């Protein structure tokens, strides 16, 4: 992926995360905890659905018989028709291959981008109160309970409240 | 110390897809874009089909026994079959494929009399090759003959004006007797000449005694235009002419009809029913179809790269 | 205390465009990629046009009265009209559409006498369908017939060598008389056969009496190569042959000409003047044209995503 | 887009920024002020122009008539021609739709990228003298007058000059 | 590129780096040194290889003769063939030009991405021990010898080991 | 003490094109359009047939030029410019359709149709086809009356295809030098030839005055019968043809070379390439890269080149 998050600095995905595409996992004095993030999950699915809306359910042009299976037309016209049919097949097989390969490249990078953006969102949210682990985690330098973990997840965390406690925990 | 970790979901067994960079990279989910599922049926729901069976598409114009039930028909989906046959007496149509192509998209045909009446000649020429209940002939045509063996056929003119607001499909035949004496038997002795003339068409025909065949020719006669026939024998006269109804799709297949499924894309082996952009079923299709590709499968990723443990 | 913010521009209402993942997303500015503006005229500025009017393109070769003014012409833009006609006497050109395609890109035609003189026959064959300074005939053709009614038309041979460095367009006609009686009156009784041979062409023709008809046939005669005509009647002889001038475009249209605009792309509805890669005006075009597409509009984003103040 | 600046961490665009694509809005004791960034703006315009040059003004392909609109040709060959023309129409309509959709996708992300670059450039510029507030602003931890703001915009800001004042304003502990 | 490293905040490339696409140039008390990085170089090379795997060595479908050089075919069909061929050529000419242009755009951005990834990895490694100067360099705020520089390249760099020294060096006036 | 990150560069970079830029410089690039032609027909691994003076359709009827190719077997048929189908004036109807089915035939095998005659002559010959004196097409029989101006008897000849594959049936109509000539070789009065199989029926009349023999053909299904009925001006098949398998047909002036492999052929030789495109020839046969108008289309295989 172009952004280096998914299959990058984040080791692996979570099989337990059944509720969404992206999420948070926290450890504190109360234990483990996993919760899915709605916004980034919905952003990614909307973009995947948009690709599908483009490719699936297209209106097609009508094409008629220019041949005759039961009454062979002169081989001269038949071979011309066949050359053209094969030439069309060549183009569409090329286009399809390229379209799918190109879309898949974009889909993978798009999802990697969403992970990165959420990671960046949290980083800026935590300010001076945390340091990044390098593996997708933030080492928080203040006591942070389940209510505190929730405030981070839904963008209501106030860094000012913990700045003094965090800064002295960071400077030792 | 306390920590919060960000991450993404994964599955135990993902789906291998192709990118510009990698072949067989695993993603969470993928969806097929190439239709491979065929229906071995002609899906005719919401459509008015005509399965011509033993009747050849050109036969609907002249009327051999096999085409009696299709002399006038109305449909938006005309299905031709391998066993379909145009003629009963040996002979052919001039520019047959061109004629077949306009008939397939006609929406069927309506027939109208041309008001041709004859006297001083016979009208009931028949052959064992076209049997209805004994020797018969093309239902839409008249095999004109002299009053008796070796009698002179009269020089005849027959004109027909198209009274409708659409082109009339005018058909006529030329009889090539099995011998010179056979031509003398049915018509007068001497050279026979058939001229067919409209304001956009002019052609003359001479019989070729010995060929034992009836060759059919055709024109499209514009509204208000007149087609004039001049002949002195060997002339297979039209009794009726055809008018097209509207729009239809022509199909060639061996697949049975099925009115319980809907479909817009037809081929030799039936119907392709799909919303997918591409199909790998048949390169030769008719109707509104996904584009044919040579790949069996092209999977579109619908999820992120899959990385599990 | 003090702070500095980074940001980008926006507008009140932007333009909807399509992307791979989203339909109708709004951007600051977009530009049209599909041309829909048609000029209902043939733009002939910078060009030497030839409006054929009542004369058919193939008529310029054989010379019916309506084509008198086009027997020889030079142009890079040939305009065909619906009322154009190739013939006076009933008849068809074999391979007529191939010949039209050739003439459309020829740059025009120049005529040269084939030097055919005749003995023991008449040359003054004529019809009231091609009336012009007398009940005449096709201007580039000679209607050959016997010296008197019913006289035997001599077995004849005429050869022509192309003396130029470019292909000669050779035309001839086979006359199909109104009746067997007429054919005997004009060319004498018996079988009639016409043979035309060059180094890369050989065909025989028999008249088909019954329908008043003069059917025209043609070949391209290579430089230095000879065309040979052997015949015993029912033959319409070429008096002149044609030579092409260079390069041109051929249009079928009813749109009037306009010399005050330049165009390189033409169709039946007129002219497409555009630098866009695509057009939705007409699928049948001639010249240097944008590709025909079925979409009415495809907007190309020329700015960022538009995010107005909520 | 892919980079999360435009329609991402930056809430909205500035309708008052009429002299560029990207800009700075500052706040100090002297007041407010907005100035466009030329370098980032031109970089985005040059790339967009590049796409335009590749599509508009391009040399067209040569076309000739194979059909006849007045004296219709034989039905068989005419149907082959029509089939082929419609197949061309199908390919070109597909190509056109895809080209524009792909280009538009890249144009949006490209613009998003330039905003991201300019942001990250200023961040590195300010060093330890400022903090990101998450909305695309940097809160500066020293007095930064109009000329100080100017040095940031024109890339001459020397972080050494203010580091001492900044650090004792940021680190508010012993 | 989209990522702003190559031809961006990193001024220029190094002609002296011949053992890879990306790498590290360090300055300390022992002098300077330059070492290439296998991981990001290989990741870039493999992705470009993948692109070549797609375009090179394709299986092609068979086409037969439909016209005749030595004896001209009927002129109407010849014109249709020629008209069809030109149309084919235009499509393939368009496709080839678009493919190359699109692939190259992605290739450049891809390499830019790999440079950015490596930079961001090293930033996370050094934690609070280093400050970035804006030109792609990290100012290490402690004595970091050749063997210490090694560990940064090797991903074995323990930041806790130098944290106290570097922190008090960053605070001093 | 500092650690700096960076990337490689070269002095001489390659200019390539992208979506946003023209002639942008990269570290390295690879050509995608093939321009190297081989001025040879590469026939290694193949069984080739260089027809030379013999026209492809001539192999069916057998003029002097084609005596070497009455039965040939190959997977690569090379037609030459100086190839000729006939000796006596005339042509094949649907000639190109016949050429196209022959080019992929894999060669032809010949089988006797087993026609015997009495009451007529079968030894017709012309100085136009010399093969040690006057002769005729080696696979055909020129049927005449027993003597000058003698009546040619009404005749019927039938042949059933015994093999498990279609039979190529050729016959000819002789259009005499004159009306006098026709009655000399055959009887007086109108001549008619009718040819019938269970899915083909056609009659032919001669066209006296235009000295020529025109050949006509049909494909006869296994277990089906051709019937010839004729009273003169008829050129009879002595042998019918059966296709051997599969072949590719090429038109070229390029010499054969058995020392190189190739699968893409054109008038100017062979295109050997793994590249997706080629700028050598727009008209090719076999398995080829696609033809493009561009001479060069370089694919970047390296990053942007930024020198100091
Ligand atoms: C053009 O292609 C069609 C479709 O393949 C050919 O028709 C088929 O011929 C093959 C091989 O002889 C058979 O297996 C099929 O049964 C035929 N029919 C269909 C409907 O597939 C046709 O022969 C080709 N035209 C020419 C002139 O070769
Ligand atoms: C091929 O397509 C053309 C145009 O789509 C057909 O000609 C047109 O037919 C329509 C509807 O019947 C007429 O109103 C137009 O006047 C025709 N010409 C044009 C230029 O639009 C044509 O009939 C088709 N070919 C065949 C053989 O059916
Ligand atoms: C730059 O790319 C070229 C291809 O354009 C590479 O050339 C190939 O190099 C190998 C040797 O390593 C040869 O075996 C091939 O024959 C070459 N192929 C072609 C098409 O020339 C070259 O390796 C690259 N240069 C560098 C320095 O990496
Ligand atoms: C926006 O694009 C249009 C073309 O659609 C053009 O007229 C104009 O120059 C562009 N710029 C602005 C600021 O409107
Ligand atoms: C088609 O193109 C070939 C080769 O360019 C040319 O020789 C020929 O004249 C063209 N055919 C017709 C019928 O115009
Ligand atoms: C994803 O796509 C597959 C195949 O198209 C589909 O069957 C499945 O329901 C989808 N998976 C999930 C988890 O929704």
């Amino acid at each position: 992926g172009l952004f280096g998050a998914i299959a990058g600095f984040i080791e692996n995905g979570w099989e337990g995360l059944i509720n969404g595409w992206y999420g948070f996992r926290h450890q504190n004095a109360q234990g483990e905890g996993t919760a899915a993030d709605y916004k980034s999950t919905q952003s990614a699915i909307d973009q995947i659905t948009g690709k599908l809306n483009r490719l699936i359910g297209k209106t097609n042009q009508q094409f008629e018989l220019i041949d005759n299976e039961f009454n062979e037309i002169e081989q001269q016209i038949g071979n011309v028709i066949n050359w053209t049919r094969d030439a069309m097949t060549e183009i569409w097989s090329y286009n399809a291959e390229l379209l799918v390969a190109m879309e898949n490249q974009h889909t993978i990078d798009l999802a990697d981008s969403e992970m990165s953006k959420l990671y960046e969102r949290v980083k800026k949210q935590l300010r001076e109160n945390a340091e990044e682990d390098g593996t997708g985690c933030f080492e928080i330098f203040h006591k942070c309970d389940d209510q505190c973990m929730e405030s981070i997840r839904n963008n209501t965390y106030d860094h000012t409240q913990y700045r003094t406690e965090s800064l002295q925990n960071r400077i030792q | 110390g306390d920590k919060i970790c960000l991450g993404h979901h994964a599955v135990a067994n993902g789906t291998k897809v192709n990118t510009l960079t990698e072949r067989g990279i695993e993603v969470v989910n993928a969806t097929e874009t190439v239709e491979t599922t065929n229906i071995k049926k002609i899906c005719t729901q919401g459509k008015r089909p005509t399965d011509l069976g033993q009747c050849g598409l050109l036969g609907t114009l002249i009327g051999p026994p096999q085409c009696d039930q299709f002399l006038e028909f109305s449909s938006d989906l005309i299905i031709e079959r391998r066993e379909g046959t145009d003629i009963c007496y040996p002979g052919r149509f001039t520019n047959e494929e061109s004629l077949r192509q306009i008939l397939r998209r006609s929406g069927g045909i309506g027939k109208e009399s041309m008001g041709f009446t004859y006297s001083g000649i016979r009208t009931n020429g028949a052959t064992s090759a076209c049997t209805r209940s004994g020797s018969s002939f093309y239902a839409e045509m008249k095999w004109l003959l002299s009053n008796s063996d070796n009698a002179a056929f009269p020089q005849m003119t027959k004109a027909y004006r198209n009274p409708r607001n659409k082109p009339a499909l005018i058909i006529w035949g030329v009889h090539h007797s099995e011998s010179v004496s056979e031509q003398t038997k049915l018509y007068g002795s001497g050279n026979k000449l058939i001229t067919v003339r409209s304001s956009k068409y002019q052609q003359s025909f001479t019989p070729n005694p010995g060929a034992r065949r009836i060759d059919f020719h055709w024109l499209l006669l514009d509204p208000n235009d007149t087609v004039t026939f001049t002949f002195n024998g060997a002339f297979i006269a039209p009794d009726r002419t055809s008018f097209f109804r509207g729009e239809s799709l022509g199909v060639q297949s061996d697949a049975p009809l099925d009115s319980s499924c809907r479909g817009d894309c037809f081929h030799s082996g039936g119907t392709i029913v799909s919303s997918l952009p591409f199909q790998n079923i048949n390169s030769r299709t008719v109707g509104k179809c996904p584009r044919y590709v040579k790949q069996k499968s092209l999977l579109l990723a619908t999820g992120m790269r899959n990385v599990p443990e």
